[PDB]
RNA sequence: GGCUAAUCCCCCAUGUGGACCCGCCCCUUGGGGUGUGUCCAAAGGGCUUUGCCCGCUUCCGGAUGGGCCCGCGUCCCAUCAGCUAGUUGGUGGGGUAAUGGCCCACCAAGGCGACGACGGGUAGCCGGUCUGAGAGGAUGGCCGGCCACAGGGGCACUGAGACACGGGCCCCACUCCUACGGGAGGCAGCAGUUAGGAAUCUUCCGCAAUGGGCGCAAGCCUGACGGAGCGACGCCGCUUGGAGGAAGAAGCCCUUCGGGGUGUAAACUCCUGAACCCGGGACGAAACCCCCGACGAGGGGACUGACGGUACCGGGGUAAUAGCGCCGGCCAACUCCGUGCCAGCAGCCGCGGUAAUACGGAGGGCGCGAGCGUUACCCGGAUUCACUGGGCGUAAAGGGCGUGUAGGCGGCCUGGGGCGUCCCAUGUGAAAGACCACGGCUCAACCGUGGGGGAGCGUGGGAUACGCUCAGGCUAGACGGUGGGAGAGGGUGGUGGAAUUCCCGGAGUAGCGGUGAAAUGCGCAGAUACCGGGAGGAACGCCGAUGGCGAAGGCAGCCACCUGGUCCACCCGUGACGCUGAGGCGCGAAAGCGUGGGGAGCAAACCGGAUUAGAUACCCGGGUAGUCCACGCCCUAAACGAUGCGCGCUAGGUCUCUGGGUCUCCUGGGGGCCGAAGCUAACGCGUUAAGCGCGCCGCCUGGGGAGUACGGCCGCAAGGC
RNA sequence: UUCCCGGGCCUUGUACACACCGCCCGUCACGCCAUGGGAGCGGGCUCUACCCGAAGUCGCCGGGAGCCUACGGGCAGGCGCCGAGGGUAGGGCCCGUGACUGGGGCGAAGUCGUAACAAGGUAGCUGUACCGGAAGGUGCGGCUGGA
RNA sequence: GGAGGUAAAAAUGGCAAA
């Protein structure tokens, strides 16, 4: 546009929107599960992904993904929301930190145990 | 209506160099006459003269171009590779002696009107004045 | 109730001086001086004592700190467009150290706002910090400057200064003590408790230092501070050895089984030596104090350390923690096994459905290392808000079109000012940080010293090319005159013929319409086809075109009236009068709405007949609004050249419309085609640019949701913006 | 050589490219979620008018009534204006909720049709109006993004 | 010889993937 049009109107800042409404953008958020289940993903894939409706401290109720293989989550389980969505599950935008307050780590995990919360096993080595 | 008579001159020059014309006609102005005085000393033209067209004074700016290259596309290289107005009437550009640009690492010229007259970048830093940055030619 | 002392309170005096009224003078907003009148002062204490010291009083001056005012700058929402009663201004008062509607009476009716008032959301601001090539974007944590607060809210008192965190009063909420009647309290100080939360410390030591308060001093107080303690929270420094070591053990992994990999890794051999143990042991400390000199200058002596026996120095002396991410591409690092669209991975594209370098494990590899990954946020990449530095024919995007307010911009010459702009000098731009050198901790992080500068703004002086302004002038822009030209430009009024349908008369008969094939339908009640006559509405064949006109929508028989735009010539006048144009205003196809008229043909909806699996459609036969007229509304479009307007420049060739000429041909305007250069992503554009420029306006910022919902305006509604 | 099937070349159209045994549109059934409307309900903030109104400054009295150290004065006390807030009454914006409802987005293999892309078998799109289970058909005018 | 311009037929193809 012209210079005079830019003195009058100006330039609009983009001001990006959040993809994580965790109420003040905290890194984590404690929440209790309400309904834990399995759903079906989008069209290119097909499996039974474990999901969980979590009643967080902020008053809302959001679906959360359980990572790894196997868990110990129930109707009265306390979890910790991490963030990050699942591409194949529409409606799932958060993740559950394993290894905290009620969600035990992936049993018999050996490689990437920083994620999925599993301690260092000690077999004389 | 000629909102800017200076850019019409520089565009008449630019339009006459792409067709390799001998000369072109720009209207008369004592300020454009001083701008063309700088284009002649630095070597972008041959000169001008206060001609008269139907009782109206114009300026026959004689052009100048490079050697006739061989091979494909035999048109010669331009002596004016680039010319454009900076301080347009919509946005007047005013500069000082510290903020003078290095037009093509000194291989170009920066004409700018000062209180000491129509000078250029190398003459502005020598006298120490600066002013309205008119145009860049290279 | 009663004594009682002072640096407590008061009265009288003295008045250098000061305050106030009035007059005069200088200046010139209440600054300074002067004269008359009036008013105002005050404290004592200690010693080597009729001599100093600490204090007191009044006035002037310095230095510091602060009050008020002004210029400029300071987030988003216009789906917030009007706001204003102490509101705006004056007069006189009150109040304050001091102006002011700060407050009060009276008068005048003003003040602010698209340069965004008012309102709504959010936020303490800065020096700086983070990023970035830069411009900018984001931020205000530690430190420093200013502010605002002290459970929420109001208020004053004392005082140089407070509307006062650890002072007072009152109201509310809450906690606590009660003899129940009326009392106590305010950790957003230092620690600490609880709550909330993903998450954030020790109820530590000391006034040794520096700083603050009091005091002549001695000294007292300081959770200010100096330090210690917790936490990989960040950065920096360091350790888990080092040199040897077999053509190369065991174990494990792969194997085309011949071998290769881990792997000079290990064991082993030398060597040094974290930790640890012993002894010593700080800098930070020198003043205040005392003595000589006069308790001055100068000189001399002594006291004092939390950290801390700590860093550190010397001697001795042990082989002494390694972990995390990744290995499809981006992206550095590959093989075996399991699993079989299961379990699962995932930042993007995407892997997995029997042999997966993408899941899980193992081997091996890569990357970093007391760290490594993840999640959230900021900048970057993002030149995807483009000032540097983007765009709109077809990808997102030119307003349907004009006229025009403000605004932005504006031709040639010569003068005056010097506002923009430019230079020089000066002042400011605190420190810290950052940057460059040199130092101090054994380096670095950290810290000290010095140096260097931005911009911005105030003052003085200069320059006058460009922008602005004032004045004079000029004609190339623009407008006007004179004479003519073409056109479906617009409105009104009248009018011509062909044809369709209907009615009437004559004539005449067994079928007519209709499909792409047939029915419905019409017709012996006399149809179709033919002649004559009449009514009525609508549209104007040939001319007619790839044509003309208008800003667009759009405009076609003919006549006349009213009327607009435009073109050429003559070069006569005005003389820069210009271009664009947010808002507004007006026009705006078709369909649609209201009110009345009209209704021949056509024809949404509707009903038949066919087709069809079905037909709410395509085809056929009927047919109502509508189409048409008058006025008022509606305001849309593939309102398209999907190209806003104005001016200047840049090769031509050819067809056509319309003027002018000394009319072979030239030149002005307009409608087409092909194409120099050039542009473009390509198609294509190309003097009627999508080229090269400049001015102004509208618009764009991934798709769906959506031109939707809410709010606002408009409308009779439909619906529009 | 008109017509069925297959093939060759040229050209044209394409939304097809695991390529017409292609693609693709809407209604319906199911599930998840977000949003609008909705008899209304609950909450925050804010505004206008009024009633009462502590502390306290200031203004008047200071007397049929006190205290006083210099008394045509002071203090106590009393009155009035202002006043934190409380109360009542009507509004304004915003947030949350609500039986039910409208359309929407998403979710591998459900039903019904064949609208579009090839003259897509009725050239398509488009503005408006009417109708129809639905994509959609028809009317009037327009467009070339068609012959 | 330049405009005008010649349909009677007919629905569909489960999902994802070199
Ligand atoms: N997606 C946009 C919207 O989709 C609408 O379509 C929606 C429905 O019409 C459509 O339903 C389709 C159906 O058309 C088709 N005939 C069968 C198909 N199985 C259905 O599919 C749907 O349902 C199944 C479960 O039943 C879901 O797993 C699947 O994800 C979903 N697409 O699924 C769509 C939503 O996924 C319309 N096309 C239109 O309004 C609009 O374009
Ligand atoms: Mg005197
Ligand atoms: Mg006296
Ligand atoms: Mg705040
Ligand atoms: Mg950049
Ligand atoms: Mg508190
Ligand atoms: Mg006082
Ligand atoms: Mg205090
Ligand atoms: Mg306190
Ligand atoms: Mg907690
Ligand atoms: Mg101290
Ligand atoms: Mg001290
Ligand atoms: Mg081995
Ligand atoms: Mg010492
Ligand atoms: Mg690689
Ligand atoms: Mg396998
Ligand atoms: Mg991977
Ligand atoms: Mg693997
Ligand atoms: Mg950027
Ligand atoms: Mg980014
Ligand atoms: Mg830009
Ligand atoms: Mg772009
Ligand atoms: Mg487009
Ligand atoms: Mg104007
Ligand atoms: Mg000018
Ligand atoms: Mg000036
Ligand atoms: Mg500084
Ligand atoms: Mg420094
Ligand atoms: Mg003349
Ligand atoms: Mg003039
Ligand atoms: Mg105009
Ligand atoms: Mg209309
Ligand atoms: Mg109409
Ligand atoms: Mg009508
Ligand atoms: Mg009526
Ligand atoms: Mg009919
Ligand atoms: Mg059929
Ligand atoms: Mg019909
Ligand atoms: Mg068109
Ligand atoms: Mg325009
Ligand atoms: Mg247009
Ligand atoms: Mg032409
Ligand atoms: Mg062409
Ligand atoms: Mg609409
Ligand atoms: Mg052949
Ligand atoms: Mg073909
Ligand atoms: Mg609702
Ligand atoms: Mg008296
Ligand atoms: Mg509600
Ligand atoms: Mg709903
Ligand atoms: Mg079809
Ligand atoms: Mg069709
Ligand atoms: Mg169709
Ligand atoms: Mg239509
Ligand atoms: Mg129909
Ligand atoms: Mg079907
Ligand atoms: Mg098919
Ligand atoms: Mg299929
Ligand atoms: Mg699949």
């Amino acid at each position: 546009p012209t210079i005079n049009q830019l003195v009058r109107k100006g330039r609009e800042k983009v001001r990006k929107k959040s993809k994580v409404p965790a109420l003040k953008g905290a890194p984590f958020r404690r929440g209790v599960c309400t309904v834990v289940r399995t759903v079906t993903p989008k069209k290119p894939n097909s499996a039974l992904r474990k999901v969980a409706k979590v009643r967080l401290t902020s008053g809302y109720e959001v679906t959360a993904y359980i990572p790894g293989e196997g868990h110990n989550l129930q109707e009265h389980s306390v979890v910790l929301i991490r963030g990050g969505r699942v591409k194949d599950l529409p409606g799932v935008r958060y993740h559950i930190v394993r290894g905290v307050y009620d969600a035990a780590g992936v049993k018999d995990r050996k490689k990437s145990r920083s994620k999925y919360g599993t301690k260092k096993p000690k077999e004389a080595a | 209506m000629l909102t800017d008579p200076i850019a019409d001159m520089l565009t008449r020059i630019r339009n006459a160099t792409r067709v390799y014309k001998e000369s072109t006609d720009v209207p008369a102005s004592r300020f454009k006459e001083e701008i063309l005085r700088i284009l002649a000393r630095e070597g972008f033209i041959k000169g001008y003269e206060r001609v008269d067209v139907d009782g109206k004074p114009y300026l026959r700016v004689y052009l100048k171009y490079g050697p006739r290259r061989q091979g494909p596309d035999p048109r010669p290289e331009q002596v004016i590779h680039h010319i454009r107005r900076i301080s347009k009437p919509g946005r007047r550009v005013y500069v000082g002696v510290k903020e003078i640009p290095r037009v093509r690492r000194g291989l170009g010229i920066a004409i700018l009107s000062t209180s000491k007259g129509v000078l250029t970048d190398r003459e502005a830093r020598k006298l120490g004045v600066g002013g309205e940055l008119i145009c860049e030619v290279w």
